[PDB]
């Protein structure tokens, strides 16, 4: 739940899924 | 994400496109046996 | 990358709908054929 912002954020700047 | 975000809306329409594109070719493949029947009928 | 692959797999959905499409199409151009030969045949009956 705290990193979930994070890999909201590494997964918009990195990139059915 | 972007992936996530693209991939449902194309998935999602392809059902509705394909029904839709199967009752028009059904739409005009009854005209051809219409016609047949009409010059039958003739 | 990501975004390439999804896109990827939602045209392969989207192909899948081409492909029924296509395949309904000769299926109604079957099926109307029969419907000529049923018309035909009870029309010649008639």
């Amino acid at each position: 739940g705290e990193f979930f912002s994070s890999a909201l954020t590494s997964a918009a700047a990195q990139q059915k899924l | 994400l972007a992936a996530e975000q693209e991939a449902q809306h194309i998935v999602a329409a392809a059902r509705n496109a394909k029904m839709a594109r199967l009752r028009q070719a059904k739409e005009e493949a009854e005209r051809e046996i219409a016609e047949h029947r009409a010059q039958v009928e003739r | 990358m990501v975004r390439f692959i999804r896109q990827e797999a939602e045209e392969k959905a989207n192909e899948i709908s081409v492909s029924a499409e296509e395949e309904f199409n000769i299926e109604k151009l079957q099926l109307v054929e029969a419907e000529k030969k049923k018309i035909r045949q009870e029309y010649e009956r008639k």
